[PDB]
């Protein structure tokens, strides 16, 4: 009937409100469009990617532009320890006079937002010092987005439309991406660090206006070709050195000091330069090297699911390594953005990993051809699918019964006035690893704690020079490089393990039963997402593979929550130098309820009250805002379609029978949300609320006490 | 009535009453058993 | 309603460990648990758990001892009832515990 | 045919019946003979009184005419109900019984519409029918 | 001293967990009559703490900074009583419950109405299974070696692939 | 409208046909024996997708299958 | 049963009417308190929503001792109005005064 | 910054503003 | 100064335009 949605004529003939909703949902699902050939499909993907890239470019141009225009970067560079980074100005007409005086902070004369994205500490390290270098980044990214947008349009034109064979030319892509995209980019990034980052950290300004004149090393590029590479490991920076000046500055550009710079409490710039140069070489060599693998190549969902899994794993990696090994100057000192950066990337990682299994299940129903897939690894995992699921079921139950059991045991025993009766297991396997890495606290005394061990001496070539810098930081109680752990850390790690196993279980069972089960032998014929199969055969709600992902989104949030809850509380004591609170209260759950949630919410909950308002009124409003939209999701998840469809019918009747309103009419007949729709809408509210509530609390609780 | 006592809820309760009261009497005479000595 | 009522007056149900009010603090967390346990039945549906059980009746058939009473998931109407029971049991007993340990300590 | 007009039963009520969909497109009518003057529930609310008739009732959906038609055969044992769908603002006369015989009874002369010459385990993979106009369930 | 943990007999913090516990009860005993029924209720309560702490000093447990006994599970034979000795104690009792109900269902299924015998428990057949459950580490080994512990995957009900 | 397919495992029990609330199904003569009956779906444009038919089929895994498709005024069960 | 759509849709309207005009007066008051505008919310030092239909019933029930229930020595309770009664050191009963905050919860 | 550098940046941003409209109406067709 | 002009454009005026543009696009037909 109507033209919208263009992608699906069957939705376009639906006379109800369902059409718009489903037309929004089935829009970027290019595969299910009308008449879409394989060749046309791929070219659309490619072009859509250019559009996404441009948005990314515009986004970080908008962060540069707003910081240069409304931030305090120039003021921050002068004293990173005491200057609060400004995100952008505040222009909300609804503000009153006292509220403008509360958000006119960080020494500003306008209301502004204190930034917590860590962009100030990232841009500083790269060599930016003034606002005009920031603005030059924003304009350049504007062009690159316009270069991205034009290219997407360009590669859609007849003469420039890539062939199908080009997109599936796998071997050429690995070589060029590992070589070019990864290798030469990493090599280029080494170029930026030795020619700009390292000079600016030593008080010498190097910009586009002079970089072709000045040299990164006193007599560089004659030792490089003649093989005397060791000259670049000349006199490093002294422990007295103050970042951003020439006092104590050296001249080395490639080193292997290890550890962190004593003032900024972060990695040495010269150390970061060598890393990227080495990494570059590895990728360039590997980039000259180029059944199951054909079914990888014909399914876009298989590739995406593996690419989500690969991104999801390394997204978690970024979070784990940035808090313990700080790579940006003065990022360890601002505790709130370090809290924000870990939480942000861990939640993203949870979505990616869950998404990886989601697109894997889509592959099994729509792309897996079981006749062309026999006697390989894929068709063997489906062959003992019930074994895998049952074992995943056992480990979850095993982990869960006992970790919760110990917590409940400890809680009761602590409630009855007898804390000495708690069951506290020392994390000895972990504490062994810390002693294997050099932490001399537990005294296990083998590998890099034993001073005569082969791993510290290395009598083959006398290599081991990373050891002095590393050992100083891992033994000094001033950072997060292998934090001290105890009984509290043991229990939570098994809770996190419980979360990783149960979340994987839901995703694995959903994928392996996607094509069919006993309750629904022909499930694959109905696609990835369908309501159910009616009340027959006992009942079939939540039987589709999509519903399995849906249930798993609840478990990942819970899992990433327990991860972020743990990281925050532990670091909270560590940042206040009173580690005793976490160590003793985390072994029972009332400690997590009284000394973590209730205790740290004192100021946040007082962002505004009957006596006034402070610079936390936003976070306090957001905190309540999050609770309301979290709870609003429960409505769609608990109450189902039927109640609402019948209720809506009385509203249709009422509208048509009331004068002065009867006169006007809907173009789309009102109907209740769909069965699948409600799950999605409920989960979206739940998960937006889950994150928005924790973000408001995390930021405000840490910013209040530091 | 003895046939009724073999039915699952009542035979599942009195052994749950027995296995509880075993642990109630064990913790009464032998208190605070963390480890095996 | 959150700061001066639910945050401030719940300071005697969470600081109750080590006194005679401790079982209300155990019931406070004990009902927070069962309330959240209800949403496992409310947000989900039967046909997930029936196929999760199909892999668990497999491992009981694998070691040759599966019961002749065939294990089934709860019905749709029952899983609504199991969820609404633990929601009320976990919700009211949270309010039972918060009310009791407050006014015993203050009144 | 429909035998419009026919006496509507002595009802007088039901907010929940036959709104603006009926005047723009596709409302329905059920015609039966009630061999008594008994009260019967409607799909909208419950009463009217069945006439001797020639009884006729205009309903909103085909669902409600079979749900009422199942009631006349259960409680009152009058199985001569005849559902219809109207002229110009409607679509197709004489919806049930389409062959004059009730659909639970076999009748020679009907054709098998929507039959599949296989089981459901013999249905092909959706990857085998990818990027094609063929459907996974159709023969 | 395996993770920086002093033993609890030498821990100065574990002694101060004793000192404030009996001070919280002797102050709780200061208001009552000396011969009353709550008087002997707290004196028996104080002596339960004295049998708690003097048991934990001599047992060879490891106390940390807070002063609580910690368990070392990497299993060493100097710390076998924490997890290793109650671990073997659990598995026999848990395997006795497991091999009884597994052998009960195998005896029940080869009968006329096996479904009612999951409601009603045949006390001869149940006591026959707890006799087979006490010997479960010896009975499951010969059940596995003879091959009747497991079924093949062509005999189990299996979803469509 | 929804699509309702009838597979060759039908035993002509008529249960599905007598479960349908909108009279979408009927029994028709089978030619494989000229003795038994198979279910048919000649009026799928009136199918609301309730799936009452399948819930009445006695065969171990359905002989009649309803695959929900494009929704219409009739299929959404609207009186409006 | 013949006008059940008239009952439900009129009950449907009065829930959304009361949901906005009671709970939204907190969402207004959360937003006015957060935005630094305590003179724009619904309070006793702000736009007042006084319970005058209940404060009148607080007046006709607290003034019935000797007037309309003449043989009663005091009122039906001390909740509507009267003196405070103190047993030991604590209040047994005292006049529960109603205001804008009591108007807000009674419409919740 | 300067006041003229702001209007320079909004002048550049029409080039992604037109090329996004040129791409999105090409992705639509 | 330019904040005072732009944030009611993309806050009020520009969403009123694109909602107007999307609503006519939805309810058009061939
Ligand atoms: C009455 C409620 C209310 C309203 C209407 C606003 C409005 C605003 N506040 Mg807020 N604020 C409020 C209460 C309110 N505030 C309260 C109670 C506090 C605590 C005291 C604050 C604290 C506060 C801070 C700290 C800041 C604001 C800012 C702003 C402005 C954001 C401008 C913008 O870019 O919007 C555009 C909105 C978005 C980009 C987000 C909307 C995303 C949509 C909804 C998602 C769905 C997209 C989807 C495709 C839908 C289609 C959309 C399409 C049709 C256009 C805007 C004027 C910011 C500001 O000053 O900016 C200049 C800012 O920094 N406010
Ligand atoms: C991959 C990106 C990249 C690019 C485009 C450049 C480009 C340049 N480098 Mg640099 N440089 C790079 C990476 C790069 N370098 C890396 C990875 C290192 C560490 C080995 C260096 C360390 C270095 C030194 C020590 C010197 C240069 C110099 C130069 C300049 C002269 C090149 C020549 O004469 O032959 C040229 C602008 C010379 C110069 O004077 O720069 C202006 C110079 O002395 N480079
Ligand atoms: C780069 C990686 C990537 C890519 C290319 C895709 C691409 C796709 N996905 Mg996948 N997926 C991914 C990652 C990715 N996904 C991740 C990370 C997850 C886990 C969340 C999933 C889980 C998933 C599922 C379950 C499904 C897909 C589907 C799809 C397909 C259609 C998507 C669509 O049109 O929905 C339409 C888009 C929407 C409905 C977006 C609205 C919902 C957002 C989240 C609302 C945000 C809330 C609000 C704006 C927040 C405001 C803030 C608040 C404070 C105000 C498309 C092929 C679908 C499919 O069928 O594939 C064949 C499908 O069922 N994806
Ligand atoms: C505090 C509340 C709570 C608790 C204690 C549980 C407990 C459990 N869940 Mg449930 N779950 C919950 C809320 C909860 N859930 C919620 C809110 C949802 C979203 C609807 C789920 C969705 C869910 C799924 C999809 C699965 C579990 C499973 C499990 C079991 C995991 C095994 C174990 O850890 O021991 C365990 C009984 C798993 C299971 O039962 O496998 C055997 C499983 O697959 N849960
Ligand atoms: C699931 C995890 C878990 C584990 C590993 C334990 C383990 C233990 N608990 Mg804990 N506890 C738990 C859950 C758990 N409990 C829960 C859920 C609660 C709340 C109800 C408690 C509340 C609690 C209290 C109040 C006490 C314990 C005590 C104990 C110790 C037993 C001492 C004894 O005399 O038994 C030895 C038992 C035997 C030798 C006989 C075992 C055979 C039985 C009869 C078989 C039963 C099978 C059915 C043991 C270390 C006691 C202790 O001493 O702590 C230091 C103690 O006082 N627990
Ligand atoms: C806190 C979570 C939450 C919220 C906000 C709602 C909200 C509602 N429920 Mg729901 N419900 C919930 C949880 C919730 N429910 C749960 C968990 C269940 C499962 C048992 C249900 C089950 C349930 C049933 C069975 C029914 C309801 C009904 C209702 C509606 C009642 C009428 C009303 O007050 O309208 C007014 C709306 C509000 C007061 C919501 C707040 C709106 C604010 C104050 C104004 C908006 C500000 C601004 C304009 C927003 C947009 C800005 C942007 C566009 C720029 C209301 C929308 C009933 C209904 O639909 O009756 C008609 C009904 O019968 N709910
Ligand atoms: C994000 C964009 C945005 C912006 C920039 C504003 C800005 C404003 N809102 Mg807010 N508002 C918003 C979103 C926004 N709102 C949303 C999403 C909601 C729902 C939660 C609200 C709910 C809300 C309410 C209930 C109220 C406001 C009010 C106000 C004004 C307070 C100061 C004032 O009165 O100046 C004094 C200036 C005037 C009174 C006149 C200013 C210009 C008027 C509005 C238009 C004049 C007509 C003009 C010629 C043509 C109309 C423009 C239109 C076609 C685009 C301020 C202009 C208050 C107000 O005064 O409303 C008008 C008010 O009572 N807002
Ligand atoms: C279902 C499905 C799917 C999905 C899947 C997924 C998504 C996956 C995931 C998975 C994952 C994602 C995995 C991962 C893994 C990893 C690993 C396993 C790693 C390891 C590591 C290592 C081995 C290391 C080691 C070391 C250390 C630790 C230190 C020292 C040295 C070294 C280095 C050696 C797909 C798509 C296929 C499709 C079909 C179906
Ligand atoms: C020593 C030790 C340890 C370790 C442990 C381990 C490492 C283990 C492993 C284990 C494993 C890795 C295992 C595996 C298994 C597998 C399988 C395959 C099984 C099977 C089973 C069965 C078959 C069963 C049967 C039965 C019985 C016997 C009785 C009851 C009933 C039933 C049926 C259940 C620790 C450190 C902790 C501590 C110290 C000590
Ligand atoms: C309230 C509710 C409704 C009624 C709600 C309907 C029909 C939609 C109401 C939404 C209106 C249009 C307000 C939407 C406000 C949103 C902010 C608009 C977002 C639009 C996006 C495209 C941006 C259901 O239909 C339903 C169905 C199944 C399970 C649960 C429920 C359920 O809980
Ligand atoms: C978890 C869950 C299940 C699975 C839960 C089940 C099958 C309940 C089974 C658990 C009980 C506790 C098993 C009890 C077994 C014996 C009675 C134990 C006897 C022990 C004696 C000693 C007493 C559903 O079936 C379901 C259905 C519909 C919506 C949501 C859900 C849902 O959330
Ligand atoms: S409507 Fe609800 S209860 Fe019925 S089959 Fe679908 S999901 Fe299950
Ligand atoms: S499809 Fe099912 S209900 Fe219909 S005749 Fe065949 S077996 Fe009977
Ligand atoms: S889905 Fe419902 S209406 Fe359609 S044929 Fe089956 S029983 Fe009849």
């Amino acid at each position: 009937g109507t033209k919208f949605p263009k992608a699906s004529q069957a939705l376009a003939q639906d006379p109800t409100t369902r059409r718009i909703w489903y037309g929004i949902a089935t829009a970027n699902d290019f595969e299910t469009n009308d008449g879409i050939t394989e060749e046309n499909l791929y070219q659309k993907i490619f072009a859509s990617h250019f559009g996404h890239l441009a948005i990314i470019f515009l986004w970080t141009s908008g962060n540069l532009f707003h910081v240069a225009w409304q931030g305090n970067f120039e003021q921050w560079v002068k004293d990173p320890l005491n200057t609060r980074p400004i995100a952008h100005a505040i222009s909300d007409p609804h503000f009153g006079q006292r509220a403008i005086e509360a958000f006119s902070q960080a020494g500003a004369s306008s209301p502004v937002n204190i930034s917590y994205s860590g962009v100030y500490q990232w841009w500083y390290t790269q060599g930016m010092r003034t606002n005009e270098e920031l603005y030059n980044g924003a304009i350049f990214l504007l062009i690159l987005s316009a270069l991205s947008l034009f290219a997407g349009w360009l590669h859609l034109q007849p003469k420039f439309r890539p062939n199908l064979s080009w997109f599936k030319n796998a071997e050429s892509r690995l070589n060029h991406h590992l070589g070019g995209l990864f290798g030469t980019s990493s090599l280029a990034w080494t170029g930026h660090i030795v020619h700009v980052a390292i000079p600016e950290s030593r008080g010498q300004h190097v910009g586009w206006d002079n970089f072709l004149q000045v040299a990164p090393h006193p007599a560089g590029l004659q030792p490089f070709f003649t093989g005397n590479w060791g000259v670049y490991t000349e006199n490093p920076d002294t422990a007295n050195h103050v970042f951003g000046s020439s006092d104590g500055a050296g001249t080395a550009i490639l080193t292997f000091l290890g550890g962190f710079h004593p003032q900024t409490q972060s990695l040495w710039l010269t150390d970061i330069a060598h890393h990227h140069l080495a990494i570059a070489v590895l990728f360039i060599v590997a980039g000259h090297m180029y059944g199951l693998y054909d079914t990888v190549n014909n399914s876009l969902h298989f590739q995406l699911g593996l690419a989500l899994a690969a991104l999801g794993v390394i997204t978690s990696l970024v979070a784990q390594h940035m808090y313990s090994i700080p790579p940006y100057a003065y990022l360890a000192r601002d505790f709130t953005t370090q809290a924000a950066l870990y939480t942000h990337h861990q939640y993203i990682a949870g979505f990616l990993m869950v998404g990886a299994f989601a697109h894997g299940a889509i592959f099994l129903v729509r792309d897996y051809d079981a006749e062309q897939n026999k006697n390989n690894v894929l068709a063997r995992i489906i062959d003992h699918k019930e074994a895998i699921i049952s074992h995943l079921s056992w480990v979850s139950l095993f982990l869960g019964f006992h970790t919760l059991g110990l917590y409940v045991h400890n809680d009761v025993v602590q409630a009855f006035g007898t804390p000495e009766k708690q069951i506290l297991i020392e994390p000895v396997f972990a504490q062994w690893i810390q002693s294997v890495h050099g932490k001399s606290l537990y005294g296990f005394e083998v590998l890099l704690n034993n001073a005569d061990s082969i791993t510290r001496v290395a009598p083959g070539s006398a290599q081991p020079i990373w050891l002095p810098g590393w050992l100083d930081a891992i033994n000094s109680g001033n950072n997060s490089l292998f934090l001290t752990i105890g009984p509290g850390d043991f229990l939570v790690h098994h809770a996190i393990a419980l979360g990783l196993h149960t979340t994987t279980l839901i995703l694995v069972k959903g994928a392996l039963d996607a094509r069919g089960s006993k309750l629904m032998p022909d499930k694959k014929d109905f696609g990835y997402s369908f309501p159910c199969d009616g009340p027959g055969r006992g009942g079939t709600c939540d039987i589709s593979a999509w519903d399995a992902f849906y249930l798993a989104v609840f478990w990942m949030l819970n899992t990433i929550g327990w991860t972020t809850f743990y990281w925050h509380w532990k670091h909270l004591g560590v940042w206040q130098g009173n580690v005793a609170q976490f160590n003793e209260s985390s072994t029972y759950l009332m400690g997590w309820f009284r000394d973590y949630l209730w205790l740290n919410s004192s100021q946040l909950i007082n962002g505004y009250n009957p006596f006034g308002m402070n610079n936390l009124s936003v976070w306090a409003w957001m905190f309540l805002f999050g609770h309301l939209i979290w709870a609003t999701g429960f409505m769609f998840l608990i109450s189902w379609r039927g109640y609402w469809q019948e209720l809506i019918e009385t509203l249709v009747w009422a509208h048509e029978r009331t004068p002065l309103a009867n006169l006007v009419r809907w173009k789309d007949k009102p109907v209740a949300l769909s069965i699948v729709q409600a799950r999605l809408v409920g989960l979206a509210h739940f998960a937006v609320g889950y994150i928005v509530t924790y973000a408001a609390f995390l930021i405000a609780s840490t910013a209040s006490k530091f | 009535f003895s046939k009724y006592l073999s039915t699952a809820p009542v035979i599942g309760t009195l052994t749950a009453f027995f296995l509880a009261g075993l642990l109630i009497e064990i913790n009464r005479f032998n208190p605070d058993l963390l480890v095996y000595p | 309603w959150l700061r001066d009522f639910l945050w401030a007056q719940a300071s005697q149900v969470i600081q109750s460990y080590g006194s005679a009010l401790s079982a209300y603090g155990l019931m406070f967390l004990g009902a927070h648990f069962i309330w959240a346990f209800s949403l496992m039945f409310l947000f989900s549906g039967r046909g997930y758990w029936q196929e999760l059980i199909e892999s668990i009746v497999w491992a009981h058939n694998k070691l040759k001892f599966a019961p002749s009473i065939q294990p089934r998931a709860l019905s749709i109407t029952q899983g609504r009832a199991v969820g609404v029971a633990h929601y009320l049991l976990g919700g009211i007993a949270t309010t039972w515990s918060f009310f009791h340990a407050r006014i015993i300590s203050v009144g | 045919t429909l035998n419009l007009n026919a006496p509507t039963p002595i009802f007088g009520g039901s907010t929940g019946g036959l709104l603006r969909k009926a005047e723009v497109e596709e409302f329905y009518s059920i015609t039966w003979t009630g061999k008594s003057e008994t009260v019967f529930e409607l799909p909208t609310g419950g009463a009217a009184i069945m006439r001797a008739g020639e009884n006729l009732l205009r309903l909103a959906r085909k669902e409600q005419c079979i749900a009422l038609g199942a009631q006349l055969k259960d409680k009152f044992k009058i199985t001569d109900y005849k559902i219809y769908r109207v002229y110009p603002s409607g679509e197709v006369q004489f919806l049930h019984p389409k062959d004059g015989v009730f659909p639970e009874k076999v009748n020679p002369g009907r054709v098998a519409v929507g039959s599949n010459k296989r089981r459901i385990g013999q249905n092909p993979d959706p990857a085998k029918l990818k990027f094609k106009g063929q459907e996974t369930f159709d023969s | 001293d395996v993770a920086g943990l002093i033993p609890c007999s030498q821990s100065d913090a574990f002694e101060r967990r004793l000192k404030n516990t009996t001070q919280r009860l002797e102050n709780r005993l200061k208001k009552y009559e000396p011969g009353s029924a709550p008087a002997e209720a707290l004196q028996k309560q104080i002596d339960k703490t004295q049998q708690r702490f003097d048991k934990y000093r001599n047992s060879g447990l490891l106390c940390g900074a807070d002063g609580l006994p910690h368990l070392i599970t990497d299993g060493r034979w100097s710390h076998a009583g924490e997890f290793t000795i109650p671990g073997l104690l659990f598995l026999y009792i848990a395997g006795f419950i497991g091999w009884s109900g597994r052998s009960y269902l195998q005896a029940v299924a080869a009968s006329d109405n096996s479904t009612e015998k999951e409601i009603i428990i045949d006390i001869p057949v149940a006591l026959q299974s707890v006799s087979k459950g006490f010997v479960w580490p010896l009975a499951a080994l010969q059940e596995f070696s003879s091959g009747k512990l497991t079924a093949r995957d062509e005999e189990i009900t299996i979803s469509p692939r | 409208a929804h699509t309702v397919k009838i597979y060759d495992t039908c035993i002509g029990c008529t249960q599905c046909v007598r479960a349908c609330p909108t009279d979408v199904l009927e029994m028709v003569p089978w030619d494989g024996c000229r003795a038994n009956q198979i279910a048919s779906a000649p009026r799928t444009e009136d199918c609301v997708g309730c799936k009452r038919c399948e819930s009445a089929c006695p065969t171990d895994f359905l002989s009649i299958r309803v695959y929900l498709g494009a929704e219409t005024t009739r299929s959404m069960g609207l009186g409006y | 049963l013949r006008h059940r759509d008239a009952i439900i849709s009129h009950l449907n309207w009065v829930c959304i009417f009361l949901g906005f005009h009671s709970f939204g007066l907190y969402i207004h008051n959360d937003t006015m308190r957060a935005l630094g505008r305590p003179q724009d919310m619904f309070s006793d030092a702000a736009i007042q929503l006084q319970p005058v239909f209940a404060q009148w019933v607080q007046g006709v029930n607290s003034a019935a001792a000797g007037n309309t229930a003449p043989n009663a020595l005091a009122n039906a309770s001390y909740a509507f109005g009267g003196d405070i009664v103190s047993v030991g050191g604590k209040v047994a009963m005292m006049p529960i005064s109603l205001g804008t905050a009591d108007f807000l919860v009674h419409h919740i | 910054l300067a006041d003229g550098q702001i209007f320079t940046a909004l002048a550049v941003a029409l080039v992604p503003g037109i090329l996004a409209l040129r791409l999105a109406l090409e992705l639509y067709k | 100064n330019l904040p005072s002009i732009l944030v009611p454009m993309v806050g009020i005026v520009l969403p009123a335009i694109v909602m107007a543009l999307l609503f006519v696009y939805i309810e058009t037909d061939e």
